[PDB]
């Protein structure tokens, strides 16, 4: 027989299990509870209160459990299916399929709780990844095999930025994908599975190359915090045991830290800053270090962070900026003007923005475009109060070039064709560097400011100015 | 009829026959909306309880030797040493088709004096939302009646459209006009076009809930609409559970083959009631004195209002949450949590509401995610680039005489005045398609600015007697081809010159 | 409205007189109420055994 | 050995911890009479209760020095170890809670309760409570029962609220 326990306390997601025998369960142990729906339950051990009693965290709803229920221990952690059998199926936090397509016939089942890579097994690189956007291929360029962060507020453009990059980079990457959504919406999960099947990403009757992991905000706090560990276990097996460049897509990454803060008050831990948990830097660093590039394979992490009430100085937004190679902050002020998207050039930064990786031509164009936008933003107090006529001769030419350069970097994505009405433009890396250098030298000063808004490179800006003047 | 009091006394004589089997025990302490009950070993988590005076309770935390019961009433109905009573079930409420036409409360009891409610079942308040296999895309159109809501950010069956804004701006007025405009489809025989309203007044006053129910009954709109009364004079547990109880009653129609429309007015009042019970239980306060589970309470109740597929019945549930902003602060803790879970929002600015633009719907802030495909084809074809032309005309008029700027200012002023309707004056899809086609084609530029209200009433009355074939074809078919577009342009040009 | 108010006032006045007569009968040492209360407790415990 | 009686968890764990070591070699009957003598000579006496509320003492009359407060009273077996643990942990103020929890363990495994109405029940010591409650309710209703209630008050309040 296995190790059976008795439920002694139950307050929300926390359920203290009192074991009658001396062989108590360890930390991060999967506990099963018998119910009456052919599904049982799932519970993960957190800490031990003593006196033959350990406080566990349930991964589902604890409504209906009485004092003294049987809680059997599985002897290990929450295992999930890994390998090629998880491609195309919708798995959950416990590894069970939710796509109504039978069980996942996997050979091995790895646990969700595992250690990350050491210092001798790491592998750093400097390979640039072309995304197609004009504001991302010149300002903050992404790195292949690193961690990308798409920070932003509510209604800025966090969900649309991850969908446009997956339809132009993950479709021709060669390796398998891993779209593990944590804290998403109910309508976002059904719309992402139907769009990938019609484009050739998730084939139900053929070969697939994208792992889907369920876990929206409609579940409890235990399923949302454990959704990031289940999706990362399937992507780590394809890069270590198989050696493939996996692509981890988390939406959103801020839901992992917010789910653990609601259950930290019932476990005995004291509150931290802004009512958060005390182990904020320890829980976020254990999961972000395992989604890196090793010597056996790479892992391009493309997660998205959510700003709390439009604040970048929070405990869940500032702690995730030190574990990402490239950041993409989305300000709420530029989204109401007409920028698609609201890519802030003064806040987005990356480690690949140098002259030794992008060349001497791309490094000079990035420094010149950022210097013109910083001069116009610092002088905004005089243009909004006194007006634009209070400037001199040198400040008047810099204000006109800064407005046209900000609208030229906002290109219309292919996924946002129903909200904008224009077609999708995918500018290359060589075409975006040549168009920004010609506008800053004085070759496009006679054109209007509306000819570069929602366009492509230098070819689309000349065709839009001739049609508006006819 | 022939001594009606004798029939109720004979049926209520024998009922209490088996109610002495231990079950719950007694209590120990009570205070701050809680009751520390000592005992009840067979009571499950989140189960309904009953005190000795008749007050209901909910056992939240159950530790060893004690059980934290949250009272849903006043603290004067529970004392030290009083016996409790376990119900045996969880926090459920009544649902079914018999609740249409009565004003219920938070626990499902009637407060209108119409007697008992003929419920067909019992659904729990804390129900899980559907997955990605039992959901479908929003394709049905939800007519609200307003000309500035049906053409800009339209709503659909199964989507969640928020209604942010400040006080006295048009938050509660937008939800009342959409429920009264469904009388043209619910009074007929089309069951797929009908939509049952579900007004959940949480946080409102006692006099405001009684005046709103009397206005809907006089216009034949309270016969198929559920009213959830939840004033601020009750306990903190009754107002916080008003959102979960109202969603369980409206979910029965979506799971059988009907459409539902829930209006949670307001979303800001429900967040203040949930924080009062958590602060008294010694919890951790985060931003704006809120607990860690503040975002999970609003995201779980809004995820259940989705559109089912054809294998689940084909129904849908619409959610209309009203957010009360404090001075237009849309970047707050309760403002950013409701906008990140809903598919679109309707911002109500207080600057345009005091100038006469009713309702003040900002074109540059309010948008709809699943509103383009879930709209009528006749209204979308006549309003070509209506959302893009309305946002660009407001920015050019605030900074202003050239030749190009004079054409956009004259056309933008006539379209904003014609789309502004009065209170309790909803229009259909056929009448709003003829008024929006004249302002976008240049047929209303020759009229004056003060004659914008007179031109809308004259064009609607002349198109229902001299051209009845064009108005009936736009509502039955829902689109306009080549023959329907040429007949509408000839009738609008001849009536504008006379 | 006058007919409904007269019917509600007559039903409320008749219910108040019947409630006062039931309370006065129990305070007059009713021998039948004491014997019926003890026999109902023994029959209810035997049905659940 | 832990019996299924719960009895709180923190304050009620004082008597439950000492009941495991005292339930060996038949040492449970002598603990009932010895616990009643310690509470009857510190409550209705007003002589030895001078250090019941004061926080002084600190090993002066509580432990060590006893003689007449242990040997002359009714303590010789495991009764002296129960008072020494409450003096070092500052638990001598709640002597009535430790003695009341010891009598509830013997009345649960070797007796019964479940009071119906009026006064107390019968508290049988047979086996199950199904055949013991039916044979004791008929013999107690006829003998005595002055009836000087709960079921008559609940039925009268339901008829007046529906008027
Ligand atoms: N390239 C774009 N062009 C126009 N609108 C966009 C673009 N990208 C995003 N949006 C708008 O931003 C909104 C984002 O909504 P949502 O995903 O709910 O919030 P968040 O992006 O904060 O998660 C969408 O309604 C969409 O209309
Ligand atoms: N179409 C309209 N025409 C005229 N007045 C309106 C219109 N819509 C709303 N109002 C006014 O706006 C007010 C809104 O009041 P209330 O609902 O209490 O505040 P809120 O709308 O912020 O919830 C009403 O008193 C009503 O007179
Ligand atoms: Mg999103
Ligand atoms: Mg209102």
């Amino acid at each position: 027989g296995p190790a059976s326990g008795k439920i002694r306390a139950v307050i929300g997601a926390v359920v203290d299990v009192q074991f009658e025998q001396g062989e108590l369960p360890a930390i991060l142990n999967a506990l099963t509870i018998d119910q009456g729906n052919n599904q049982k339950l799932v519970l993960e051990v957190a800490q031990h209160l003593g006196e033959n009693a350990v406080r566990a965290i349930a991964m589902d709803g604890t409504e209906g459990l009485v004092r003294g229920q049987t809680v059997v221990d599985t002897g290990a952690p929450i295992s999930v299916p890994v390998g090629r059998g998880t491609l195309g199926r919708i798995i959950n936090v416990v590894g069970e399929p939710i796509d109504e397509r039978g069980p996942i016939e996997c050979k091995q089942r790895n646990p969700i709780h595992a250690d990350p890579p050491s210092f001798v097994e790491q592998s750093t690189e400097a390979e640039v990844l072309e995304t197609g956007i004009k504001v991302v291929d010149l300002l903050a360029p992404y790195a292949r095999g690193g961690k990308i962060g798409l920070f932003g507020g509510a209604g800025v453009g966090k969900t649309v930025f991850i969908q446009e990059l997956i339809n132009n980079i993950a479709k021709a990457h060669g390796g398998f994908s891993v779209f593990t959504g944590v804290g998403e919406r109910t309508r976002e999960g059904n719309d992402l599975y139907r769009e990938m099947k019609e484009t050739g990403v998730i084939n139900l009757e053929g070969e697939s190359k994208v792992a889907l992991v369920f876990g929206q905000m409609n579940e409890p706090p235990g399923a949302r915090a454990r959704v990031a560990l289940t999706g990362l276990t399937i992507a780590e097996y394809f890069r270590d045991e198989e050696g493939q460049d996996v692509l981890l897509f988390v939406d959103n990454i801020f839901r992992f830290t917010q789910a653990g803060s609601e259950v930290s008050a019932l476990l005995g831990r004291i509150p931290s800053a802004v009512g958060y948990q005390p182990t904020l830097a320890t829980d976020m660093g254990l999961l972000q270090e395992r989604i890196t590039t090793t010597r056996k394979g790479s892992v391009t992490s493309v997660q998205a962070v959510y700003v709390p009430a439009d604040d970048l100085t929070d405990p869940a937004p500032a702690t995730t900026f030190a574990h990402l190679d490239a950041t993409t902050v989305l300000s709420r002020g530029i989204s109401e003007l007409g920028i698609y998207p609201a890519v802030d050039p003064l806040d987005s930064k990356s480690r690949l923005l140098d002259v030794s990786v992008v060349g001497q031509e791309h490094y000079d164009v990035a420094t010149g475009v950022q210097q013109t936008l910083q001069a116009y933003k610092s002088l905004q107090d005089i243009i909004a109060i006194l007006g634009m006529d209070e400037l001199s001769e040198q400040d008047k030419l810099t204000v006109e070039r800064a407005r046209k350069i900000q609208r030229f970097l906002s290109q219309p994505f292919a996924v946002a064709e129903v909200f904008t009405g224009i077609e999708g433009k995918l500018v290359r890396l060589k075409d975006t560097i040549a168009s920004f250098k010609a506008v800053l030298e004085g070759k496009y000063d006679h054109l209007p400011e509306n000819a570069f808004y929602m366009v492509g490179g230098i070819e689309d800006v000349v065709a839009k100015a001739e049609k508006i003047a006819a | 009829p022939t001594e009606v009091s004798s029939i109720l006394e004979s049926k209520i004589r024998g009922v209490s026959d088996e109610a002495n089997l231990d079950e719950t025990g007694r209590v120990l302490s009570v205070g701050d909306g809680i009751a520390r009950v000592f005992g009840l070993n067979n009571c499950q988590a989140e189960e309904l309880v009953e005190f000795a005076s008749g007050v209901k309770g909910m056992a939240l935390n159950l530790e060893p030797g004690q059980v934290g019961i949250v009272l849903f009433g006043s603290d004067r109905e529970v004392k030290e040493g009083e016996i409790v009573k376990r119900t045996g079930k969880i926090v459920d409420v009544p649902i079914g088709p018999g609740m249409l036409g009565r004003v219920v409360d938070a626990l499902g009891n009637p407060i209108d004096g119409k007697g008992p409610i003929e419920a067909t079942g019992y659904a729990i308040a804390q129900l899980k939302a559907p997955g990605i296999l039992p959901r479908r895309s929003v394709f049905e159109p939800m007519q609200t009646g307003l000309k500035a809501v049906d053409a800009l950010v339209p709503i659909g069956r199964g989507q969640r459209e928020l209604i942010i804004g400040d006080r006295q701006t048009g938050k509660t007025a937008v939800a009342l006009d959409t429920i009264l405009n469904q009388k043209r489809w619910n009074d007929g025989n089309d069951e797929s076009k009908k939509l049952y309203c579900v007004y959940v007044a949480v946080g409102q006053k006692r006099s405001t809930v009684a005046q709103l129910v009397q206005t809907l009954e006089q216009n034949d709109a309270m016969k198929y609409s559920i009213v959830v009364a939840a004033t601020a004079s009750e306990a903190a547990p009754l107002q916080y559970l008003a959102p979960f109880t109202a969603c369980a009653i409206a979910e029965w129609f979506r799971d059988n083959g009907k459409h539902a429309l829930i209006v949670y007015d307001d979303l800001s009042k429900q967040a203040v009631a949930y924080r009062q019970l958590s602060l008294l239980l010694r919890r951790p306060p985060g931003r704006e004195a809120y607990p860690g589970d503040v975002f999970y309470l609003h995201s779980r109740l809004l995820e259940r209002a989705a559109k089912m597929s054809d294998a689940n019945g084909g129904g849908s549930l619409t959610a209309l949450p009203v957010i009360e902003t404090q001075g237009g602060d849309v970047s707050a803790y309760i403002p950013t949590n409701v906008i990140s879970i809903t598919d679109g929002q309707i911002f109500l600015e207080a600057e345009l509401f005091y100038k006469g633009i009713r309702p003040a719907i900002n074109v540059g802030l309010s948008v709809s995610r699943v509103g383009s495909a879930a709209q009528v084809k006749a209204m979308k074809q006549v309003a070509g680039s209506l959302k893009l032309f309305l946002a660009q005309y407001r920015e050019v008029a605030a900074f202003a005489l050239d030749a190009s700027t004079k054409q956009t200012l004259s056309r933008g002023e006539r379209l904003t005045q014609l789309l502004k309707q009065k209170q309790y004056s909803p229009q259909a899809s056929e009448e709003q398609v003829p008024v929006i086609y004249a302002g976008v084609n240049g047929f209303l530029d020759n009229i004056p600015i003060e004659r914008i209200p007179e031109f809308e009433e004259q064009f609607i009355a002349y198109l229902k007697a001299n051209e009845g074939d064009i108005l009936e074809a736009i509502r039955t078919k829902g689109e306009l081809s080549s023959e329907l577009l040429d007949k509408l342009k000839s009738a609008t040009e001849t009536f504008v010159a006379t | 409205r006058y007919e409904a108010q007269v019917r509600q006032h007559e039903q409320e006045q008749l219910a108040s007189t019947v409630i006062s007569k039931v309370q006065s009968e129990l305070q007059n040492a009713k021998f039948q109420d004491k014997v019926l209360a003890q026999a109902v407790e023994e029959v209810e415990r035997l049905f659940a055994k | 050995i832990k019996p299924p009686v719960q009895l709180f968890g923190l304050d009620g764990t004082y008597a439950t911890a000492l009941f495991s070591a005292s339930a060996k070699d038949s040492s449970i009957e002598k603990t009932f009479q010895s616990v009643q003598k310690l509470s009857s000579t510190i409550s209705k006496d007003a002589k030895v209760a001078q250090v019941l509320s004061n926080p002084a003492l600190s090993l002066n009359s509580r432990k060590e020095v006893v003689s007449v407060l242990s040997k002359e009273l009714k303590l010789e077996p495991v009764v002296s170890n129960l008072l020494t643990v409450l003096a070092e942990n500052n638990r001598l103020s709640l002597f009535d809670s430790i003695a009341k929890q010891f009598s509830v363990l013997n009345d649960a495994y070797n007796g019964v309760v479940e009071a119906t109405v009026v006064s107390a029940k019968p508290l049988d010591s047979k086996i199950l409570n199904r055949l013991t409650k039916s044979i004791t309710n008929s013999k107690y209703v006829g003998p005595g029962k002055t009836l000087k209630a709960s079921k008559v008050n609940k039925l009268n309040k339901v008829l007046s609220e529906t008027i």
